[PDB]
């Protein structure tokens, strides 16, 4: 159950925790600001030294 | 300067800011931690687990998702998390079992994403000692 | 017989040195409960029964030499 | 009665040597709880307690040394 | 025979001083298995097993003295 | 009686081995409460009272070895 | 032979006290490994092959030192 | 008399056995101040007095033991 | 010659206990690279090297006293 | 005189052992200096002249056991 | 000469018990080295030859109990 | 002369266990050092003068005891 060996930073290692957390509670509270508060639409792209680019992918 | 002014804050809401507080109790990397009005300034890594402000009348008692703690010199507590939960009336038995015993199968997914199902699976089972 | 019953109550004196282990082993095996409990409360019906079966585990050191003792005096 | 009754003072005060385990293992199991209250405030009424419980497991080891001696001065 | 007689008794109080090693061995090794399981309750039926492994490593200092003295009280 | 007057002194100079655990015991519990009371200046009026507590369990030690000198000098 | 016989007996009773070293020893070593295993579950198959190498160093006192008393009783 | 004087001298040499525990007992209580001031500087007119009243409990240990040997050599 | 024989026998038990720092010894040394395999597994191949030295270093005393037996039983 | 003369030997080489409390115990004092200065070597002059201060407190059980050495070989 | 040999024997066999220093003593010096790597690797070619000028200073009580045991077989 | 010779070698393998003070002691010592500059380097030479001080102190130990036996065996 390593987190630093091959899991993740210590910000994903609380972040699993926020959105569990958050998805723990009653749906009743549960207002529509924390639902997009887990929702993200960002993707990363690696770049070279030539303008060059790697296959887009989801963060 | 009597007391020590605690400050609880999130990425999304703050709730004490320089409020003075009797005793405060907040799960760390080394274990259980308690802190009074004069505490020997100690840095140590908040674990998900559960944190209670302690005061001269009842105290409340919320759930946190993690982060780190750190006493000032100057006898101030800073508390820094993600997320934060009332007391019970938040969260439900019901709506727990249903993601968590979809965590052991995640297990069974592929790796990639069972990575953190593992590191799930210990934040739920502490979910249901809150119930008390 | 007088030489023989004398090294009797020598040889019981001795035998209670060999009761250290249970005076300082207990003292260390119930002293980590009492450590583990201030680090993490959660645990407790788990670390509370298992540290029992080390008592006994550590009073046998403190129940040999306890009879070794009745062998010399009320025993031989 | 001369050489055995001067055994019974010799053995007498080397079973005080098993004494030992009641003034440092009780010291230890005591010095846990300094520790622990040092750490945890929050639980006191249940870790005393418990450390009561390790007070007469660690006495023991003060007791039958103790009764050693009686048993080859005011008994034999 | 007499002198050699009394030996057996003074031989048989020494080796219960060698007994020591199990009761403050056994102590430190299953005193471990609770400072890990207080600060680690996942892995239990992990160390738990391994743990009472050490126990029979360590118990044998506590068999072999404890066979010397019977060796010199019901055997010779 | 010559024999038997020469090992009241053997014997009650050997007595005070026994009050090793006051000195070293006494020491690891008073060292608690200042190695506890430096991570927390807070918490003192609830450690300092158990820590006098301790006090008296530990010298227990100390007065019963101290006592066997007495009863093999003064006593006897 | 009878003043040569008994201190057969007497010099087998102080060779035991030589197998705390096996005792306090092995559960030092085993204690580590208990220790490292709830505080990085990651490394077994490294940690626990290497604990049993040091096993038999150290139990190395435990056997030499337990010769010593079959030499004095079923030896000589 | 001559055989219980020479038992003046044995027993007054072991009775300096028993200073052990302010020898090692005093070590430890105050190198918990030591321990405590270089990590909290804060405090040091409170640790400090306590930390005195420590020394004259364990310095107990290191009278008793001390007097019993005048009581031998240049008592009796 | 009888009553210089005997002592060769009790000479032999008595050297047995300065083998205790081979066992207790070895077994910190060795217990070190249990604590340092467990917080640090990069470093491997860089401290089993030098713990192997320290052993060669501890098991010094575990031969010289080792010799000392033979010299009284198989050897004088 | 011989036979008292004897015990005037055996009992300064006893007394020896009493000076252990000044080889360990000024040992973890002035241990502690040094882990002291090192987590903090902003504290300086001030833990310093302490630390002599609880040397001669340690020194104390290295004077006493040595006196009672001189007091049976050149005293008396 | 006969009783006077005898006692090389006995007193051969008790100069060993003082080479537990070297066994222990050597074990902490050598155990604070890999402890040390553990934490910070960058200081090794700084730590580790003063760690061998530990070892000679903790050697000594190895030699000298070391050499009395000759001066008592292959001396006197 | 030679009840009293034989004493003379009793108790200098008596005054070999004082040694014990200098073994373990100067391990602390040093160890200390080793721990420091694990923590520390940017304070090396302010804590090794100092602990070279310490070594002298606890050499003591090692020095009186040493010399008692050189006063029994080419003394007197």
């Amino acid at each position: 159950s390593a987190w630093r060996k091959a899991g993740i930073s210590y910000a994903a290692y609380l972040n699993v925790a926020a959105q569990a957390i958050r998805s723990s509670l009653k749906t009743e509270l549960q207002t529509a600001s924390v639902l997009n508060r887990s929702q993200t639409d960002a993707f990363y792209t690696q770049y070279k030294n030539g303008t060059a680019a790697s296959e887009p992918t989801p963060i | 300067s009597s007391g020590l002014k605690l400050q609880f804050a999130l990425p999304h809401e703050t709730l004490y800011s320089g409020s003075e507080v009797t005793q405060v109790n907040l799960p760390a990397k080394s274990g259980r931690i308690g802190v009074l009005a004069n505490h020997v300034p100690t840095v140590e890594q908040l674990l998900p687990g559960v944190v209670e402000v302690m005061e001269g009348s009842n105290s409340k008692k919320f759930f946190i998702s993690g982060g780190f703690a750190t006493v000032q010199p100057d006898s101030q507590l800073c508390v820094t998390a993600i997320e934060a939960f009332p007391l019970e009336s938040f969260s439900q038995e019901n709506i727990k079992n249903l993601l968590a015993e979809a965590k052991k199968n995640v297990s069974s997914s592929d790796a990639r994403e069972a990575a953190e199902a593992a590191i799930q699976v210990e934040v739920l089972e502490n979910l249901q000692s809150v119930l008390k | 017989m007088q030489l023989v019953l004398a090294a009797k109550y020598i040889g019981a004196g001795i035998s209670t040195i060999g009761l250290l282990g249970a005076g300082i082993g207990i003292a260390i095996v119930f002293a980590a409960l009492i450590n583990g409990v201030s680090r993490n409360p959660s645990i407790k019906d788990t670390v509370f029964p298992m540290a029992i079966l080390g008592f006994a585990l550590s009073e046998a050191t403190g129940l040999f030499c306890l009879m070794v003792s009745f062998l010399l005096l009320f025993g031989v």
